[PDB]
């Protein structure tokens, strides 16, 4: 098969995320942001979890936000690129809610899809995940790209694209996911990176009733051998830049404290399924989070899916 | 009651703990069994992420419940 | 005549080149193939890199010789 390869503009926008905010330390942590739902306006925080994982050390140096990092970033790229390939073999795919689908995008818009996705999380200020922190580090992530984009990139987006491609990454409250084919690919290569981080309810089962897992989803999107293929290779991007690879193990799906049907429904769709699991490794670990060349350098040396090409031209 | 603790690798524990203890009170006991910070320790249960200021009743955890603990790298 | 090159996922690939082409003019052949840019290309030969103004001929590369072809990085 062939190579997944970013752009080389798209690596330099790359670097001066990593510089100017995937590099830099979390700020609404504290004594300020800890949170008790029985005590709610005590602090700042609205929530739970500004405190979690600011950092990890690797040989003495900190490697700030670990979860949402330039490796994070980075692999989500990779994905984008592999679900335009599968999506231009599918007879019939995904219709947006403009009419359009991720087979009616061009090479082009690719390039402007993957700038936009490096700003996706660069304006987190911690792990904090509820609505209103969402949505306030997706408002910041999106006023980011528009400033970098207005002073260097107006070669590439004109001002309606630099508001269309805003609007994707600020993910507003009246917004879907599927509102245009730029929109959703954007999401879903989110959605495939949350494997990192997320128990098995949420990637098979469904995090609560009438949601989709993870993987379901991209087995209806992408059919099951190219949906499971997908999850390979993400898992495949974890090895590399020493993530821990979860275990997957269909046999426990009954015990995780969800409700029968909906383990009925997962393995109606993705069928009994058992792979281990693999440690972190701090090395690689740090190897990708600390710059381009190392994270870049890792996600190309993962073998892609059989079926993966690209017209060049 | 017994419940279990597993990463997301499969490593796992036991803890010994009450329906009514706090989940900032779980994470203590994972803090005196492993060495790992309470900040390091992302909790799920049946789908969610665990507040501190909850209990284990409060997300219907039962005696043999399993959590999962989401932990980035060990000794980082 | 033809050389093998050893790609980033380990892969290897086969090309058509002659002694007088230029390593310019590999990259180019290799970016025809993979869509690798040949900005991103650095060529290894026997622990040498290989500079783009020179020929085959000029590091005695010769038919089924094997290049390493690595990343070639920006300092950042
Ligand atoms: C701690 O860390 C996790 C992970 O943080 P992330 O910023 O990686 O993830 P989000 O919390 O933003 O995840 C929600 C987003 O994932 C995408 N998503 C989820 N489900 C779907 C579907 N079904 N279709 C398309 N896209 C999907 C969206 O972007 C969504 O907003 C954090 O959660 C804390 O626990």
């Amino acid at each position: 098969s062939m190579p997944i390869i970013l752009d080389s503009d798209v690596l330099e926008v790359a670097e001066y995320v990593y510089k100017t905010r995937l590099s830099q330390p979390y700020t609404e942590v504290g004594s300020e942001w800890e949170y008790n739902y029985k005590n709610p306006t005590a602090t700042f925080a609205k929530g739970d979890g500004h405190n979690l994982q600011r950092y990890i050390t690797i040989d003495g140096k900190q490697l700030h936000r670990p979860i949402a990092g330039l490796a994070h970033t980075m692999r989500t790229l990779m994905y984008s690129q592999l679900m335009y390939c599968s999506s231009k073999k599918q007879p019939s795919p995904h219709v947006c809610q403009d009419g359009r689908t991720i087979a009616d995008l061009s090479e082009l818009d690719l390039k402007k899809i993957n700038i936009a996705q490096l700003f996706f999380v660069a304006g987190r200020e911690s792990e904090a995940s509820y609505g209103d922190a969402y949505h306030r580090y997706h408002l910041y992530g999106a006023k980011q790209f528009e400033e970098y984009a207005r002073k260097h990139l107006t070669h590439l987006f004109s001002e309606e694209e630099i508001r269309l491609y805003s609007r994707c990454i600020e993910d507003r409250v009246g917004d879907s996911f599927d509102g245009t084919p730029e929109g959703y690919i954007i999401h879903l290569s989110h959605m495939i990176d949350l494997m990192r981080c997320k128990s098995p309810v949420e990637v098979f089962l469904g995090h609560s009733k009438g949601v989709s897992g993870i993987v379901p989803t991209l087995i209806h999107l992408f059919g099951k051998q190219d949906g499971l293929d997908i999850m390979h290779y993400a898992r495949g991007l974890f090895a590399a830049t020493g993530e821990a690879v979860p275990y997957i193990d269909s046999s426990e799906w009954p015990h995780l404290g969800v409700d029968l049907s909906r383990v009925q429904r997962a393995l109606s769709i993705v069928g009994d399924i058992n792979v281990p699991g693999q440690e972190a490794d701090s090395k690689k670990t740090a190897q990708a989070g600390f710059s381009v060349d190392g994270c870049y350098s890792a996600l190309t040396s993962v073998p892609t899916p059989s079926w993966y090409e690209k017209e060049l031209k | 009651m017994q419940i279990f603790v597993k990463t997301l690798t499969g490593k796992t524990i036991t803890l010994e703990v009450e329906p009514s203890d706090t989940i900032e009170n779980v994470k203590a006991k994972i803090q005196d069994k492993e060495g790992i910070p309470p900040d390091q320790q992302r909790l799920i249960f049946a789908g969610k992420q665990l507040e501190d200021g909850r209990t284990l009743s409060d997300y219907n955890i039962q005696k043999e419940s399993t959590l999962h603990l989401v932990l980035r790298l060990r000794g980082g």
